[PDB]
Order: C-alpha cells, then structure tokens, then sequence
C-alpha cells in the first residue's frame, strides 16, 4: 500500500488524485514535438499499457497469496520491456512513460514482491486511463 | 419543624384495596407501621411506641413534590365555591382562597408452574419522574428515627416485597421557610395526616368541619402473629386534605388483639392553620 | 444486621423478558419486552430474577421429594408457617447504555422467528422484541439478615443459586436461544450498622 | 368464531358525550325559562341511548354485547369488523339528536378473545381519556398514537380503506405482500423521511404497472398529504383481510 | 446434573438464515442473514437450530411420515425439547444457545468479510426474462462453535437421550439448516461433539461422549 | 432413509457462471465467473443447477414445450423439486448442493490456471462499429464433484424418481449450463453416478444404481 | 452529515429533495448531444453506477466504527475513478455526473473519511435512482 515511486508515496487513497494531477500537469504542458508542434497520446498507445497491464492483472487477481509467483515477476519484467519496446518507438509514449512514474513504479513492483502493491499499480493504470479520458 | 424527602429509585407500589390499584403517595400510619416493623427488625418496638405515644415523633403523611415545590391535596373549604384538579402548593394556597408527577403503569407478572398451568397476575404501580418524589413532614427530629429510617430505605416501603418496587434513598434537607407557615396560626385549620380523635373530642371537631372519612385497615404479618393471615380491625380516619376549626388530637390504637403481639395504626393529628 | 449483594448481569444472549399490555400492532413487533413506563429503557422485574433464583434453588434444594430454606430465603404464606423473606430484590435496569451506543446499536433489538406447520408447511412470522446480548444489568441485592449463625449457609446456598442460573436462562422463550445471563464482580456491602466477618461473603462472592 | 372473514379478534368500546359538565353547570337561562323543559332534555337523551342503541343494535344484526349505557358510561364488547362500523353509526346518530350541539369522545381497542374482561375495561377507559382530552370530538383506534377525529375518521380513512379495498380486490397478484411493504416503509419514515419516501416513489413506480397508472399516483400523493390516515387506513385493511 | 454439549458446525455450502424482512436499498441486497448486533458476527438462533433437529427427529422416530402438531408426537422427543398440553406437560430437558461466529480470524487470514452476497435470479417461462435477487449468505468453512444445555433429571434415560440426539445430529448432517437448502445451501456437518459437567465430573460421562463422539 | 446421489460433473468447454460482487478493472472481464467467496475455486450454485435440470425436466416431461408457472406443472417435478402453492406445498424431496471445483490438482499438472478468459465482441451489422469485452470463464476439462440428497420416504415411487433424475441428467447432458450456451459454453457431461444410503441400506439399492449409472 | 456539495449541503434532511429537483431539472432541460437531437441518460448505465455504489455499500453496513478502514477508502477512490472513466468515454453521461454532483459528493466523502457520510452519500445516489425512475423515467 506504499509505492515509494521515485520521490514520494502513494497507497489505496490517492491514486486516482495522483493519476489526475499527473494528467493535468500532461495537458497542461503537453509535448511539443520533435519536429514542432503539439501532440497528445493517442487513445489506442495508453488502451495497450492498459491491456499489457491488465493480461497480468487478470492471472494475480484470483490467487489470495501475499508472496507473487516467481512466474508473475517474470511477466512484470516482461511489461517492463514491452513499455521498453513502444517507449523507445515514439517520444510522446516516452515521456508519457517517463512523467506519470510508470518505470519507477514497475520497479518498486519488482521490489515489494506483493499482490497488493501490484493490484495498487493496477489502480493507479486504471485511474491514467480514467482521467486520460476525461479529457 | 423538619422534612424527609424521599427519592424513588423505581416504581412504587401503594394501594388502596386492591393490587391492581396504585396510589401516588403513602398515608401516616403505613410509614409508622413500616418503621416499627423496622423496630421489630432491631428490638427497639417498645420505646419507640412510647415515643409516639409521647408525641414526640408525630409525623405528617406523605405528599406529592416536584422541584422546589412542594404541594399538598386541595383543602376541602366549605365556600361558596378546578374539579379535576387534585394538589396546590403549600406556600400558595391562599391566593385560591403545571402538575406532573409520573404515571402509573400495570407491570403484569406470572406465577410459574412445573405441570399446573402458569398463574397471572397484574401489579398495579406508578412511577416518579426524574426531579420528583414524596416527602413527609415529622416533628421534633429524634435520632432514633433517623436510625428507624435507614433501615426502611433497604427493605422497602410500599405494597409489594421483596419482588421488587418500593424503594428509595431518604434525606432531610431540613426545613428553611415551611416551618413559619406551621406557626403561623390561623382561623382555618387543615389536617394533614389520617387522623382519628378519641372518643372525648371527637363530638366537638365538627363545627365546621368539612371532613372525609377514609378506611383504613388490612392484613397482618409476622412470624409469630396468629400462625395465618388475619385481617385487622379496619379503623375509619379522616382523609387528609380535611378542614376544621376546632384542633384535635388522634392517638395511636392497637387494632391487634388476638395475636400475642399487638398491632397498632397511627392517627393523629398534624394541622396547618389558616386564614 | 443488613447486607447489600452488588454486582452485575453481563448478558450472554436473548433476554426476552415479561411483556406489557400495549396493543400489539401488525407492523413491527407484537408481543414487545418489558420497559419502564417513563423512561422507556429496557430493565428486568426483580421478581423475574427472583422467581428464577427461587425456582433453581427449588428443584436441586432437597432433590428426591415446599422445604425450609426455599421458604427461609424467599418467604412463605402458609396457613401453619409464615416466615419473613430474607432475600431484597429490586427491579434491575439497563446500566451501560452510554457504552452500548459507542458501538451506535440500539439498546432493542428485534427477532423475527416462526413456526412451519409440519402438516403443510405453512409457515407463520412472528416478531419477538429482546434486549440485545451484551447488555450489562447492574443489580443491587439487599439481605434482611437476622441471626448471624445461618450467614454462612445462605450465602453458599445463593451463590450455588448464583451460578446455576448461568447454566439456566432468565425468562422469555427460553429454550430457544434466549435469557442466558452471566453474573460479573459480585460482591458484599454492609447496608447499615458493622459485620465484622464480611471477609468470607465477600470471597464466596468472588469464588 | 361465526366471523370467518377477519382476524380473529375482539374488540372493546368506551365512550361518552363531551361537553356534558358544562351542561349541567349552567343548564337553562333566567329569561327563557319555565321548569319543566330542562328535564325533557336529559329524559330525551337517556331513553335515547337505552331505547334507540337497543334498536340500532336491533335492526342491524350486530355481534355487539353491552353492559353500560349512558352519557359517561359506555361499555360494549363484541366483534371488531361490528363494533368498529357501529363507531361511525353511533356518531351519526347521536349527531342528529343532537342536532349536531353534543358530540362523542369515544375509544375503541383490539383485544385477544381469551383475556380478562377488567383489563380490557380498564385499558380501553384509558384509552379513550387518550382520546377525550384529544373537550372535543374525536375517537381513538386501538392505541394512543392513533386519535383520529370524527370526520377526519369517516372521510379520510373510510375512503382511504375503501380505495384500498375497491383496487387491490381487482388484482390477483399483488395483495398483500405489496401492503405489508408499503406499511413497513409508511411506518418508519417517521423518524427519517427522505429515505422513506423515495423508496416509496420508487417501489409505486415499479408496481405502477400492476396497482394502476393512476392508484400509485393517489399512493403517492397521499403518502406526502396525510400518511398517518393511510397506514391506519392499510392497517384495518390488513385487519379485515386476514386469514 | 446439569451438562453442556459442546462442540462446532461447519458449513460446506452457502447458509442464509434469519433476516429482517423489512426493506433493503433499491441498492443492494435482500433479506439478509440476521447477525448479532453488537459484534456485528452472523449467528444462527436457538430456534432454528431447535426447530430443524425436532423436525428430522420426528421424522425419524416415527418412523418416515410427519404430519402431526409439534405436541402429540413422541414421548422420546417430547423428553428432550419439551410440550406444552394442559395436563400432559413435559419441561424441556435441552436448552438451546443462541450461536455465534467463532472462527473470524481464520477467515481473516484468508482475507474474506464473514459473509458473500450471492446473485441469483429467476427466469419466467413466458418472456425468459431474469428477476434479479441479492441474497446475503454466511461463507461456507465458517465454523459455529455451540453449547447446549441438558439439565439432568432421571438416570435410566440419559443413555437413550443422548443416543437419539447423535442420531438428530447425524440426520441433520444430511440436510440443510435455513433458508434456500433445496437450491443448495445450508448443508452443515458436525464435529467435535463432547458433553462436559457443571462442576465436578457427574458419572457415566464416558458412555455419553462415545455414543456422542462417533 | 436417505439416498445419497454421488457423481462428477467434467466439463467439455467453458461455463461462464454467475457474476460477482467485486470490483472489475477497466482493463478486463467484467462479468467474472461466479466463484467460491472462501477458497476462491469456481462453482456452479446448486441454484443454477437446480433452475436447468428443473426447466429441462419439466420442459421434457410435457412434450418439450412449457409456458407455465414453477409451482404450477407436473405431480412427479414437484414431488422431486418441491412447490409453494397455497393449498398444497409438496415439500421438495431432492436437495442440491453449491459444487466447487475438485480437480484443482491435476490442472496444476499442466500448469494452466482454473478459469481462462474470452476476448469476444460485438460488430455493428451496419457500421461495422467493433464493440470488445472480456468473459471469464472455466477451463474445459474441470471435474466437479457433486453430491445430492434424496430424502427416501416412498417406495412406490422411487423407481420412478430415479428413472427421470436420470432422465433430467441425461437432458441436461445434451444442453449447456449457465451464461453463454448458445455461443457454445457451458457443456458438460456426467460420469461415476452412484447413489448411497447416508444411513443403514435400502433393499433396493441395486436396481437404482442400475437405472442411475446406465 | 454536511457534505456541502457544489451549491447547498445536503444532511440528513434534505437530500432527496434535492436529488428530486435535480431531476425534475434534468429532464425537463434535458442535455442536447453534440449531433442533433436530445439525449437522455439510459437506465442501464445510471443502474450501473447504483450497483458501483452498492456493491461497497454492502461492506459499510456490516460496520461498527465512524472511521472507514483503508479497504473501503480504496473501493471508494476506486467507485471515483471508475465514474470519470464513464463520465469521459459518453458526455451524456458526463454531464449527469457534472449536473447532479456525485463527483463533489463523493469528494466531500473522501474528506470526511466517515461511516454516516459514506451512508448519506449512499442515500443520495439511490434516491436519485429513485426519482430518475419516478419523474420522467420509463418504469
């Protein structure tokens, strides 16, 4: 319930307020382009980190064991080289991994080793997508 | 001239006749023949029977009082002239020349049987509210009344023991500015106890005399009275809101012949004179 | 002399208890439980609790045959021997009723039982009003004390009635999940005047 | 046991005329006067009760008993269904005697067939002091709670429970589940209230279909207008269709 | 002379029981199992527990049919659970406790609330149209540690009264306790049945709790 | 007596069931398999085993068609699955029970999971607008364990019960159970019927194991 | 039992009143689409959203203590989060939550982290399922 990110703490409270603020800061300044110009992440990039998150979530949700599979951790990584993979494809993808702390959090996934901390990192994806549509 | 409040820590039970039936206050000769039950219960029966013989705790009977009020039964003034009305205030009763004290209630009970069919029966009662009570009037305070009382107050006055109502926690509070209205004479005498002259002056206590006759008398219990219940000798006092002119003064009668030890009933008189 | 026996009823379950003569509405509970006419807090009849005491003392009291003791210590009207009840009960009500509303419950509940016809399984609802478990009565015993020989015995033969009534329930519909009471810090307190051996009442109490 | 229709009840009656003390207090005037028509009055009202309620209680085959009969004194036990609609005859009766100057405090109550006539009695005078310091007119129905007025009685409840009675008749699935969920939730939105009556606006729409486009719409409105005249109304409804 | 039947009830399906009838949220769900108000833990009465044991007796020491009023029935159950005629009264020798949740720690190590609700519904003939219901049952493992009260009276008997309610136990074991059985809940099974003295050890305690303890 | 019936329930293809109470990720299944609240194996209610063997029965005991009520329709699927009617209530002899997942332990030899889920849309038929959703739903070959009571109170009849309990299983095995049966889930099959007395042993015991196991 | 919503607060008094008006406000000045016509909220998604609800409201009653455990907080910031996902793919729908404020409703509820707030809440939203299906509503 902690997911100390990379400089502060959010637990089953404020999520979905993180994921809001870190949305609004998004579409506050939005990327200005390589080229020049604006650009948004389309809905179809964001709905496959949701999809590629949620392939995981659907195998841990129904196991009640605190202790996640050495399996499990295994597909954490491979999420972590799938976001890799469309990352270093475009930059509008990779800063909207870089600014909401998704690595960071993937990582402290792989350090806390819980059921929990991952279903919170679900809520805290599903919470992106929520406010990503939003707006 | 002192007072002896008294606050009820759960329903009462007095009645008239019958079970059913409750009253909301206790007549003069019930707390004399409660307390010298009590002189029974410590061996002191003949002194203190020789103490009220001597007059020397003549006490009035127990009246209805709300917070700092405290009232008496409506005097029976034979004028020219409110009917559902029944008390008025001590300290405001010539001004006739805002009531609640509780309610009553029929808490309902069983005898248990093993193979007999279980037996009802319905217990009359009232209840005093949260600032309420009784309290009743004595004279020339005695410390062994005092004693008599604390006793009293762990076994029960009312009908019904031990099972479970009658019961209180008596205080003084000693009169500051009632007593003055005790001496202060009047042409109007109100009686304020159950009361029963003697035979001598008796003729002569009706020359205005607007009184009411209430009967009194009922069973009688011991461990060592007549080896059954037997009734006693109803005796006839005057009700207590009576008015006169010329003062009396009641006495104490046994009413107990036939079991080996006597029993008596108090009446005497307590008078408040007015104008 | 003249004692006090204190302490507490710590209720277990159930305490459907008496029943009044309100008109018994078809909405919410017919045949509701006992309540004080003015405040309307739930509280046994002290005779409830003594005719239960008297009655656990009757049936082990002189098992193989009322006998003395059942009339030593509760009273008797017969037409040979009458005798003074040395016991005072008081009608107990409702003490914790502050620390029954930290956990914002109300101090009633309502059951809802019924019967089925076992002939064509019609079944037939009934509403039974009762305290609910967890209530603490705090109860005050006083004792007509009148020779100082028979202390002892009264006391062991009411605490063997203080603890067969844990066993037994306390009116209501009772063998049917209901009126099991427990009895918590009971103790002894001269009313008035001095006992000076108070010491082994108050243990057996505490026993 | 010939009542096969209802609950299987008995029901007690205690009454009396209001007004009557002041009555006799100031009876006739000084400048109207002649002796003699002052007691034409109290004859007229006393052979009215014994002759006229004998009658009444005569033509109309009631399951009535009666012990008193009287201006202060009115005792009759009998039936429910019988002594309840004799309430509003007895009002009609002597209100036209009267020619509508002396009314009727009266108190009526429900009682187990099997129970102590005395205490039946005693609880139904009580209740009906309940309703007699309500003096004015009025009669009370089983409990202290429920003081209704004469006409608030006969035209309110006595078209609230033949509406009742003239729809849910017509209807093979709905009685009487439906009325016990109505009086459960009609009877506890006293204490809180929006709660109650949403449930209720929503539980009308939902049987709006079933109970009538109109009659959810006269449940509605009569459960915001006067809603302790309907679930007393549904109450006797309950009552009288038992078993 | 006075024991105490102790032992537990599992549950190994469903179980709703008990319930308010008087109205949900539009919300959420109906009829709920009746819990204990101040612990807020569901518990089974005494009555139901009672009533289901002296039915499948009944049953049983008949034997087969059961059409009878709950009185003039059997002198063997009438023993145990008791009559009340006007002449031919008999006190009822059992007592029965109302049953509370015991094993809510364990169920916390598992990390489940007490209680489920379950969606069920109905299907009309005519429209194969649903008819959602919300219906609040214990879970099934909770286990309802329980005591009830045999208040000995005669001595020729007690062997027989205890034989006959291992066999109310062991029937009871095959059906279900309270609400929605036929449609699969309330299938309970009984385990470590044992009878213990008031005070001191009373006799012949060891022929009951292995007649008990089968 | 009582008659024990005794069998397993393998499934063929999926058995969407259900639907719970907790909580659905954007993400994923929404309308999950309805499972057990303890132990978190899936299972099929003996509610909804109940309802299809029930309309199947009495779809098949008229002459394949029915449009009437559940407590108005033959004397012998009352007489098996009970009735509420207000003059006669036939109390319900059969008595089902919530069946959880058995084989947990042979599907962890093949390191699949329990339940899979099933990506499955919808096209508009006239914009060819795709509309995704994901069903969760139980892994072919699960067995299930079930066990069903039959309160043996007749003997003329028995026979005959047992004759279209068969029957009822035997059309239920030609049919689906629960969710998504026309788009092919829910298709089971039985196998090891056995029927038991709980208690002692009915005489005619081997002419309805023979009329169940045939 | 305050919960100042977005205009008014709303205890246990004047709540389905209020949701009554709010409405009687919606479906008499119903929301005009983005394409031509009128557009009215279903009743699948409106239930939908009662049960998101209902489905932790049936762990509040279960419950003793005032202040909520971080199980219920998480299902509630979760029920919060799973309305703006709705409120933001139909803008029917968007402008329901917008109009009838369960956001600043539910907001309120997550300050005041209380049992009987979480309860009025609960209230509010199914008298609202209630007046919608009573005024207006197809039944």
């Amino acid at each position: 319930t902690e997911l100390k990110i990379g400089n502060e703490k959010v637990n089953s409270t404020n999520f979905g307020d993180f994921a809001e603020k870190a949305i609004r800061g998004i579409n506050h300044k939005p990327f200005v382009n390589s080229k020049g110009g604006e650009q948004k992440i389309t809905t179809s990039k964001i709905r496959g980190i949701l999809e590629l998150v949620n392939k995981v979530y659907n195998r841990v949700i129904n196991t009640n064991d605190v202790e996640l599979s050495e399996n499990i951790l295994a597909d954490i990584a491979y999420i972590k080289v799938k976001i890799a993979y469309e990352s270093g494809r475009e930059p509008v993808v990779k800063d909207f991994i870089q600014r909401t702390a998704f690595t960071a959090a993937i990582t402290d996934v792989m350090n806390q080793r819980t059921r929990e901390s991952f279903l919170l990192f679900a809520r805290y994806v599903e919470s992106l997508i929520a406010y990503f549509k939003f707006y | 001239m002192k007072i002896i409040k008294l606050y009820f820590e759960s329903p009462v039970h007095f009645g008239e006749k019958r079970l059913s039936e409750s009253k909301i206050t206790f007549s003069a000769d019930t707390l004399f023949s409660a307390l010298m039950i009590e002189a029974v219960g410590l061996g002191k029966e003949d002194e203190f029977y020789q103490l009220a013989s001597n007059n020397l705790v003549k006490f009035s009977d127990a009246f209805p009082f709300i917070d700092q009020y405290y009232y008496i039964p409506k005097p029976m003034f034979n004028l020219k002239l409110f009917k559902k009305l029944l008390y008025v205030p001590i300290d405001s009763l010539e001004d006739y020349l805002s009531f609640n004290l509780g309610k009553l209630a029929l808490s309902e009970k069983v005898q248990q049987h093993d193979f007999k069919d279980s037996e009802p029966y319905n217990v009359g009662t009232f209840t005093f509210k949260e600032n309420t009570g009784l309290y009743v009037l004595i004279e020339q305070t005695h410390p062994l009344l005092e004693e008599l009382l604390e006793n009293l107050q762990y076994s029960g006055i009312g009908g019904k023991r031990n099972s479970g109502y009658g019961k209180f926690k008596f205080e003084i509070l000693e009169d500051s500015d009632i007593e003055d209205l005790f001496s202060a004479k009047g042409n109007r005498k109100i009686l304020l106890s159950g009361a029963l002259p003697k035979d001598a002056e008796l003729e002569q206590a009706l020359k205005n005399a607007s009184y009411l006759l209430e009967r009194r008398g009922g069973f009688v219990q011991s461990d060592t009275y007549a080896t059954n219940l037997v009734k006693k000798q109803d005796l006839y006092v005057f009700k207590s809101g009576s008015t006169f002119e010329n003062s009396f003064d009641g006495d104490i009668y046994q009413v107990g012949k036939k079991g080996n030890h006597p029993v008596y009933k108090y009446a005497k008189s307590f008078f408040l004179e007015v104008s | 002399m003249k004692l006090v026996i204190e302490g507490t009823i710590v209720l277990k379950t159930g305490m459907h208890i008496g029943g009044s003569s309100d008109f018994s509405a078809i909405g919410a509970v017919a045949s509701p439980v006992v309540r004080d006419t003015l405040t309307r807090l739930p509280l046994i009849p002290g005779s409830s609790l003594k005719g239960k005491m008297r009655y656990l003392l009757a049936k082990e009291l002189n098992n193989g045959i009322d006998q003395d003791e059942i009339l030593r210590l509760f009273g008797s009207s017969e037409k040979d021997k009458i005798r003074r009840a040395r016991l005072k009960f008081n009608d107990i009500k409702l003490s914790n009723l502050a620390e029954l509303e930290t956990f914002n419950v109300s101090s009633t509940e309502v059951k809802f039982e019924n019967t089925i016809n076992r002939k064509t399984a019609v079944a037939n609802p009934r509403q039974i009003e009762r305290v609910i478990a967890g209530s603490k009565f705090d109860f005050e015993i006083f004792y007509n004390l009148d020779d100082i020989k028979e202390v002892e015995k009264d006391f062991e033969n009411i605490k063997q009635g203080f603890d067969l009534l844990e066993f037994d329930y306390l009116g209501g519909h009772g063998t049917r999940g209901s009126g099991r009471i427990a009895f918590e810090n009971l103790s002894v307190i001269t009313a008035v005047g001095n006992f000076e051996k108070i010491n082994t009442l108050n243990e057996i109490l505490g026993a | 046991e010939e009542v096969e229709v209802g609950i299987n009840r008995l029901g007690v009656l205690r009454a009396d005329v209001d007004n009557l003390g002041q009555a006799f207090i100031n009876g006739i005037p000084d400048d109207y006067l002649s002796i003699s028509r002052t007691a034409t009055f109290s004859r007229a009202m006393s052979r009215f009760f014994k002759n006229y309620l004998n009658q009444l209680l005569a033509e109309k085959s009631y399951k009535i008993n009666v012990i008193y009969a009287g201006g202060d004194d009115l005792f009759m036990i009998g039936a429910w269904q019988d002594i309840l609609d004799f309430s509003i005859v007895l009002k009609q009766k002597f209100a036209d005697f009267t020619q509508n100057k002396l009314s009727i405090s009266a108190g009526i109550g429900m009682f187990r067939e099997k129970y102590p006539v005395a205490r039946m009695a005693s609880l139904t005078g009580d209740l009906e002091d309940a309703a007699k310091d309500y003096t004015k007119n009025a009669v009370t129905l089983f409990d202290a709670t429920n003081v209704f007025s004469w006409d608030t009685l006969e035209n309110d409840i006595f078209v609230k429970l033949d509406a009742i009675t003239k729809n849910f008749e017509k209807l093979d699935e709905t009685g009487k589940a439906f009325i016990y969920r109505l009086i459960d939730l009609l009877r506890g939105v006293n204490e809180n209230q929006q709660i109650n009556i949403a449930r209720l606006a929503y539980t009308l729409s939902r049987m709006e279909e079933k109970i009538g486009k109109t009659f959810a719409q006269e449940l509605y409105n009569w459960a915001n207008a006067d809603r302790k005249t309907l679930i007393m109304a549904l109450e006797i409804y309950i009552l009288k269709t038992r078993e």
